[PDB]
């Protein structure tokens, strides 16, 4: 079930060529074997791994590729808010409008609904209870 | 590599827990159910429930368009 | 940037041409189609007008020289 390497560590054989040296040996010797990891249209790739992820990933405010290869400062930095969006200090994720005094977390500092919401109301029709 | 991510389709964005995905319409989803006399609208929400047509003989199925 | 920081392949890769373009073997770089056959080397490997092309031909206004 087992595969070796250069260094004296062993990976599952699955492993051995899923396009991320497991191995971290001298030799790389479970990719170093491994086919031409091609990438498919709309999809990109990671300066670190031989990963293909799809472009909308690219600038997600997510680390996709585990050396940061998306998310580069350079281009993802251009993002803007507001529009029809709300705003939270925590890491930049912007919500539609109407989401943020809903009465719900939608932002981890929970930014978007402190007390200045405002009390809670509510209402029905005349011929309701 | 040591962890996982969590991600939420197009019309989804994902709340803090990270393993939930709300989703991004204005427009409140609700639930339709039908009895042997009634068709209910009931709002996930929970604020709202209504009637939508009375008096039927046996309403066994439902679908929408 | 003098160590390549822009022109990075995975965000600048997404480039596409002939919309209103033509296209090189030189480094993609397109330039508007009608400039191609013009007659003079719009790319490095003067792809852009073989003799391919076709001979050329002028003409001029019925009243002119
Ligand atoms: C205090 C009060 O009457 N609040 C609302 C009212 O403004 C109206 O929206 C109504 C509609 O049914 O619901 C209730
Ligand atoms: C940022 C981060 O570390 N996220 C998750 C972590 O919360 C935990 O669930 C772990 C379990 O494998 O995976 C990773
Ligand atoms: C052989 C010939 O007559 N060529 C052109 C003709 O097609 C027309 O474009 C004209 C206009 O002045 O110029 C000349
Ligand atoms: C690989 O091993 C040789 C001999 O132990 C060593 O000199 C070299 O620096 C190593 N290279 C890397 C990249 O680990
Ligand atoms: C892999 O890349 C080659 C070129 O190196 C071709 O473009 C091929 O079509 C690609 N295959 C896949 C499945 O993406
Ligand atoms: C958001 O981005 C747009 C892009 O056209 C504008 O630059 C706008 O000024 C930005 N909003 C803010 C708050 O600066
Ligand atoms: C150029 O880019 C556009 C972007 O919408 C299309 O993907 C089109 O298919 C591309 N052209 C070619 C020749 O592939
Ligand atoms: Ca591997
Ligand atoms: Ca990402
Ligand atoms: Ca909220
Ligand atoms: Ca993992
Ligand atoms: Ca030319």
């Amino acid at each position: 079930t087992e595969f070796t390497c250069s260094n004296g560590r062993c990976i599952p054989l699955s492993y051995v060529c899923n396009g991320i040296n497991n191995c971290h040996d001298n030799d790389t010797s479970d990719e170093k074997n491994c086919p031409p990891i091609t990438c498919q249209p709309d999809f990109a790739k990671c300066q670190t791994t031989n990963i293909c992820v799809p472009r909308a990933f690219l600038c997600d405010g997510d680390n996709d590729c585990g050396d940061g290869s998306d998310e580069n400062p350079i281009y993802c930095a251009s993002h803007t808010c507001r529009s029809n969006e709300f705003q939270c200090v925590s890491p930049h994720r912007c919500i539609p409008s109407y989401w943020f005094c809903d009465g719900e977390a939608d932002c981890v500092d929970s930014s978007d609904e402190p007390d200045t919401c405002g009390h809670s109301l509510n209402s029905c029709s005349a011929n309701q209870f | 590599i040591g962890s996982y991510i969590c991600k939420c389709a197009p019309g989804y964005i994902r709340e803090p827990d990270g393993k939930s995905c709300r989703q991004n319409s204005n427009i409140e989803p609700y639930l339709v159910f039908s009895n042997r006399y009634y068709i209910r609208n009931l709002t996930i929400d929970g604020t709202s429930y209504s009637l939508i047509l009375q008096g039927l003989g046996n309403v066994v199925a439902l679908d929408f368009d």
